[PDB]
């Protein structure tokens, strides 16, 4: 299981004079290079190494290192060809998920997300070897109606929404608890009851549509 | 001996460096367990339950823990593959209603009043914009429960704006092992659901009608969710305008 999406690194703050040879040379001690990509205009690149361990070493040893007077930004970029899959029956296994989406392109991983107790959350992740394979799966399942099991509940397919939790947001009144009776107390209390209304309105929508979806499930189960 | 691979500002032997090791041989000793990981340098919190077949090990850094997991996961040690996972982070919380002024460092020093903080990050999206969501990871669980209780009963204000943050436990999910086929019991209910294979519903069948009606309801739910946000933005703007008007009237009243 080599040169996977889990072995892909992003390289930011590159110089404009960068060549494919100079980029490859940066990763020369970390085995044979895989698929290389460079956006010379925006100054960023991508590289796949043989293993996750080599990507781990390369990333640690090259991030925040200079190159032609520029400080490199080296990070993992492992979600380009990943897709989120929703509305899975609890009888959808990792292997069934894999078999269902294999028709759109070669698969690296397909996994059903389970909770703290090991039960299906009704959601899965399908990661393809290439971006167009993920793209094809996404369009086919949006235009068409893809069923995984006997119950004709269609799978909802979206590109894997991946947020930055590695870099984050770095660099007038200090943190504190609102004091009883002050101006900021009334205002913060107004926010507490606004947040409660939002929670209430959202739990209602989720419920009234769960009920609408369950009533259709009754007709689905009846039809059988 | 072995490089540390510590990231800038990274603390050592954190909960993010802790590995769970399962399916060990029943004859394993504390010396035989240390040997499996000695190539990753000095460990700190070595635990082994020889009887049950599992252990815990802390490595210096997250990179060393990632290398050890990528190399040693699923490798045979006496007719059985080891199961190596990051230990479930016991003291992790999520922070909502954050001001776009709140930094990683401000979030760390703010929650650092409840106890020692391993890591604090303010979540950003693809473009690098302040989502409003963040997360705090404590070195031990106690401080995490104090943070959760106080921030819920009182109003915790990180900045000048009296907008209190929302503190909830970090939801723990498994996207590694999932639901394998071998552990699904072959019940009649399993057989009824697995009888029809993955397929695109054919237009004109009962299936296509039931499925298309399901997609229309899911589209309706999304529209309703966007409608609640519409109502929240309205309620939010009226509150901001009311409290700005009150603060201004008060400033005009001070001698």
């Amino acid at each position: 299981k080599t040169y996977t999406q889990r072995c892909r690194l992003f390289v930011g703050n590159l110089p404009a004079d960068i060549t494919e040879d100079e980029f490859k040379r940066l990763f020369a001690k970390y085995g044979e290079p895989g698929e290389v990509f460079i956006n010379k205009g925006k100054g960023f690149g991508f590289i796949k190494l043989e293993s996750r361990a080599l990507a781990e070493i390369a990333k640690a040893e090259l991030d925040d290192t200079p190159m032609r007077g520029r400080q490199l930004r080296v990070r993992f970029a492992t979600h380009a060809a990943a897709l989120s899959v929703r509305n899975l029956s609890p009888y959808v296994s990792n292997e069934l998920l894999e078999e269902a989406f294999s028709q759109f392109g070669p698969i690296e991983r397909a996994v059903v997300i389970v909770d703290d107790r090991g039960r299906s959350t009704g959601k899965g992740i399908v990661e393809f070897a290439s971006k167009p394979a993920a793209r094809k799966a996404f369009e086919r399942c949006s235009e068409g109606v893809f069923l995984l099991t006997t119950t004709p509940r269609p799978v909802i397919v979206e590109p894997l929404e991946q947020l930055d939790d590695e870099d984050g947001l770095p660099e007038e009144t200090p943190p504190r608890f609102a004091q009883h009776g002050t101006f900021e107390y009334e205002y913060s209390q107004r926010w507490k009851s606004l947040d409660e209304m939002e929670k209430q309105q959202r739990e209602q929508v989720e419920k009234n549509m769960k009920d609408a979806k369950d009533k259709l499930e009754s007709e689905m189960e009846d039809a059988y | 001996d072995i490089k540390s691979f510590l990231k800038p500002g990274e603390k050592t032997y954190t909960q993010r460096c802790r590995l769970f090791v399962g399916n060990l041989p029943t004859d394993i000793t504390e010396e035989d367990f240390k040997r499996l990981f000695e190539r990753y340098g000095e460990p700190s919190e070595v635990f082994i339950n020889r009887d049950r077949g599992f252990g815990f090990i802390r490595l210096e850094s997250r990179t060393l823990a990632e290398i050890a997991k990528a190399e040693l996961d699923g490798t045979i040690l006496k007719s059985r593959p080891l199961r190596i996972r990051f230990a479930t982070h016991g003291a992790a919380l999520t922070v909502k209603n954050l001001s776009p002024v709140v930094s990683n460092e401000l979030l760390e020093q703010a929650f650092s009043q409840f106890g020692p903080v391993e890591k604090a990050v303010v979540v950003v999206d693809d473009r690098g914009r302040a989502t409003g969501k963040g997360f705090v990871e404590f070195a031990a669980k106690p401080p995490a429960r104090k943070a959760l209780e106080r921030c819920g009963d009182g109003a915790f204000l990180l900045t000048t704006t009296p907008r209190p943050v929302i503190v909830e436990p970090m939801e723990q999910f498994d996207d590694e092992d999932g639901l394998p086929e071998k552990l699904m019991q072959k019940t009649q209910q399993y057989h009824k659901e697995r009888e029809q294979p993955p397929r695109f519903a054919q237009p004109g069948t009962f299936e296509f009608e039931y499925a298309s009606r399901w997609k229309a309801l899911d589209e309706m739910e999304k529209q309703q969710r966007e409608q609640v946000d519409r109502n929240i933005r309205e309620a939010k703007e009226k509150l901001e305008a009311e409290m700005e008007a009150a603060r201004h009237e008060h400033q005009l009243m001070l001698m």
